[PDB]
């Protein structure tokens, strides 16, 4: 297409000149546009030069990038007939990319890495003094296994079928292939990870092209990278964790004390640098981004041992129980909290180095370490690292007396979000920053200050196939401002609002997806709707997303929605616009052809996390009470806009309520304001003109 | 705890627990306010806390945020050991390994004083604390 070549000519001009480019793409029409241009810019330069680094936001976009790369290789092996050096690696999760917990453990949780380190150290125990390895170890690091990926594309699903037929291990293949540096596909929770990105950055070895995919929730990952709640039950875990270290120091000082004494001399000489260098293929500890923390020349509790280090920790946790034992609403400065700590116990200014050495020590010392006890130590050690350094932008908040039973909840606020995005500019050049759910894109020069260029979507044609209307008067224009309040004011109007939804769904019963800014509006009408005619004569079955949406429940509601439209039935997808599963897969008639939105998306106000980030960005960019209610409300609405635009071949109608949407912008701003009963006759025309103009424009 | 706060009135919460529960540093016993006012007004004897014999002294009590009996005693023992030695051979010249070896000896002597050892090295540390106090006078 000529519109796809407009962004491709900009991608061929920025990858060889600029270092970071904010390129806007239309929804459902920019997936393979930058995919083929990334392999063409490498083919125009050198094919072993800068490899492609993909950064998705969900696991679905990781899976959708693999099938498009197969189409890139099929277009390069059929139009050319030459099989070059293949690439592509499916860096997914650990519970999905495994074989051993899917046979004996039968658990698909976050404990798949615990059996991984038990088999890694079990193979280490079987190759030093002596369970053993696993099903297929001591063979995945061979040279023939390193050549199974530049010759054949085996990523994720193709590699999981390859590790069963050839009897291999999916963990040691992918971990040995980050050093090979292929087309790496991963999500946003791995690049800004304080336990994973320290290992990823030592294997890619830089000098590549970072492809930011759907870069609109970048400010959310930097907040989600920190902020851990301490809801007082970890104090019971830290109390039982402190007594376990007392029995472990009693067990270490009863017989085999030379293993701890030689480790004490190794920490008094080689410190943490030699301790990390000697430790290989074992369970790594935790830190607050060692590539961003930058600290050397440490000391082990001032030349002391583990018996003196656990005394400071037991001194530390009782002070933490002392500070949590407070009244209600109280803010805390991270520097002033450290001063009040030193008035209680002189723990110096470096507990960041007093914990990461002792976490690696107890793994080497205690062999049968408890799961809940050692994780209780890591929750304290992650907090001890954040109170030692990184005080600029940091803030400690206390939850108030909320019945008070659930009152002792301690949380720390993250620093600036520009700090986490900082080291990706000096490590990589020509970082392609793309997102299809941004309108406008001027907040990214504002918030997160980096020098970049701005390019908009230069693709807008065939407005007769992209119906973009909006509803204003709902028969009386009263339920539009009624949903604007946070509290469910006047439920009789909401029962009148829910009465209009049965009338709106009975007009076009051909795939309906309803989003919500909160689950309170879903739970308000579901108690006594008194209106099931659409749930018995139109949509029949009901697909409502709950607040506690299970992964299996979201999977079963998605497949049955595809089973409803493939049987001539149609279903109502009652989802949350602020909830999980942002979707993105459409391009068919099985999706909801008419998408409904209840008002505008809102945010949870009157919270200490919001009031802290309000005054933090007030000093930075002075965007108080503006972008927090509009730029955040747009991106939660733009996830609903990315599903209607499913290419130029498929049509779709997206209606928007209220009147506050006119103050913001939108992707392809062609919007006509009409009433609710007026659009019922307009959509009946749009569902018949588009069926007659499809064969006219071809 | 609520079940043990005083040898005479251990559970005064049903009878409105409006008084405090002092802890003597030479007894480490939960002693309430009302009973102890009769104690030091009539001489310095011992408390009968489970038949205790440690002689309670007049005044010199403390409020506690309950760091058990070990960490409540180890915090005052570390505070008494940080004032006698002060910052000798630590930050006098920007020393690091010599400061850490001097702090490891202060920590091991505090660990020997906290454990009690056998009243030999602690009595030697009592002379060393007397040596740290006599060196701060000259
Ligand atoms: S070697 Fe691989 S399959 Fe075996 S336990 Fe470890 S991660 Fe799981
Ligand atoms: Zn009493
Ligand atoms: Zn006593």
């Amino acid at each position: 297409y000529p519109e796809q070549y407009n962004y491709m000519c900009d991608i061929k001009k920025t990858l060889d000149v600029g270092g970071n480019s904010i390129l806007e793409m239309p929804s459902g029409t920019g997936k393979t546009v930058s995919l083929l241009s990334l392999t063409i810019a490498y083919q125009m330069h050198y094919p072993e030069h800068r490899k492609i680094i993909y950064c998705s936001r969900t696991m679905s976009e990781i899976e959708k990038a693999l099938v498009e790369l197969e189409n890139l290789m099929d277009y390069r092996t059929k139009e050319l007939g030459y099989q070059e050096d293949f690439r592509g690696l499916g860096l997914t999760s650990r519970k999905n990319l495994c074989l051993h917990p899917e046979v004996s453990k039968e658990r698909k949780g976050t404990v798949v890495d615990e059996k991984c380190r038990r088999m890694t150290n079990g193979q280490a125990k079987r190759k030093l003094e002596e369970v053993e390895l696993c099903e297929y170890h001591e063979n995945l690091y061979n040279i023939e296994v390193e050549d199974y990926l530049p010759k054949g594309v085996f990523s994720f699903e193709k590699l999981l079928k390859y590790c069963e037929e050839k009897t291999l291990c999916p963990y040691f293949i992918v971990r040995r292939m980050i050093s090979l540096c292929n087309i790496i596909i991963y999500s946003y929770h791995y690049l800004l990870d304080p336990k994973i990105a320290e290992r990823v950055s030592n294997e890619v070895s830089k000098d590549s092209i970072v492809i930011f995919d759907e870069a609109h929730n970048i400010d959310n990952v930097c907040i989600e990278s920190l902020s851990l709640d301490l809801t007082t039950d970890a104090l019971r875990r830290a109390t039982r964790g402190a007594n376990a270290l007392d029995e472990r120091i009693s067990e270490v000082r009863k017989v085999d004390s030379q293993k701890l004494q030689d480790e004490y001399e190794k920490l008094v000489q080689g410190l943490x640098x030699x301790x990390x260098x000697x430790x290989x293929x074992x369970x790594x500890x935790x830190x607050x981004x060692x590539x961003x923390x930058x600290x050397x020349x440490x000391x082990x509790x001032x030349x002391x041992r583990a018996e003196h280090f656990v005394s400071f920790l037991k001194r530390l946790i009782e002070y933490l129980k002392t500070r949590m034992k407070v009244l209600h609403v109280i803010s805390e400065t991270p520097k002033s909290f450290l001063q009040h700590l030193k008035q209680l116990t002189f723990i110096e200014r470096k507990p960041l180095r007093f914990c990461s050495e002792r976490l690696s020590l107890l793994v080497r010392t205690l062999e049968v370490t408890e799961v809940e006890d050692f994780t209780a130590l890591k929750d304290i050690a992650t907090f001890a690292t954040l109170i030692s350094t990184y005080e600029e932008g940091f803030l400690l908040i206390i939850e108030p007396y909320e019945i008070a039973v659930p009152n002792p909840i301690m949380r720390f606020t993250c620093l600036d979000a520009s700090i986490a995005i900082k080291p990706v500019f000096e490590r990589f050049s020509s970082v392609i920053i793309t997102s299809g759910t941004i309108s406008p894109l001027d907040m990214y020069p504002r918030m997160l200050n980096f020098k970049t260029v701005l390019q908009k979507s230069y693709a807008m044609t065939l407005a007769k196939k992209s119906f973009l209307p909006m509803i204003i008067t709902k028969g009386s224009d009263q339920v539009a401002i009624s949903s604007r309040f946070e509290i469910r004011n006047d439920p009789s109007i909401v029962r009148n609002y829910g009465s209009m939804l049965v009338e709106f769904a009975k007009i076009t019963p051909d795939g309906m997806v309803v989003f919500f800014p909160s689950y309170l509006y879903m739970e308000s009408i579901v108690s006594m709707w008194q209106t099931m005619g659409i749930l018995d004569e139109v949509w029949k079955h009901k697909l409502i997303l709950v607040e506690t949406p299970d992964a299996q429940e979201t999977s079963l509601a998605l497949e049955t929605y595809r089973k409803a439209c493939s049987n001539g039935r149609g279903a109502i997808l009652l989802s949350v616009a602020r909830g999980k599963v942002s979707e993105g897969i459409d391009f068919d008639h099985q999706y909801g052809r008419t998408v409904l939105m209840i008002g505008i998306p809102f945010q949870y106000t009157e919270s200490r996390i919001l009031k802290a980030r309000l005054e933090f960005m007030r000093e930075n960019y002075r965007i108080r009470e503006n972008d927090f209610l509009s730029f955040d409300a747009m991106r939660h609405a733009a996830q609903c806009l990315g599903r209607v635009l499913r290419g130029k071949d498929d049509y779709g109608v997206m209606v928007l309520a209220d009147r506050r949407f006119s103050r913001k912008r939108s992707q392809l701003p062609k919007w006509i304001a009409q009433g609710l009963s007026d659009a019922d006759l307009n959509l009946s025309t749009d569902m018949a003109i588009s069926n007659t103009k499809q064969f006219l424009r071809t | 705890e609520n079940k043990d706060m005083c040898p005479i009135c251990k559970t005064d919460r049903y009878l409105s627990p409006d008084v405090k529960f002092l802890v003597n540093p030479e007894c480490y016993h939960r002693i309430c306010e009302s009973c102890v006012d009769r104690i030091f007004s009539l001489g310095p004897a011992q408390c009968p806390y489970k038949g205790c014999d440690k002689i309670l002294r007049k005044n010199k009590f403390k409020t506690q945020i309950f760091d058990d009996v070990e960490v409540e005693k180890e915090v005052d023992i570390r505070k008494r050991v940080f004032n006698v030695f002060n910052k000798t051979i630590d930050d006098f010249n920007g020393d690091l390994v010599e400061y850490n070896k001097y702090l490891e000896e202060v920590e091991d002597i505090i660990y020997k004083l906290d454990h009690g050892i056998d009243v030999a090295k602690t009595e030697e540390k009592l002379r060393t604390y007397e040596e740290l106090n006599k060196q701060l006078i000259m």
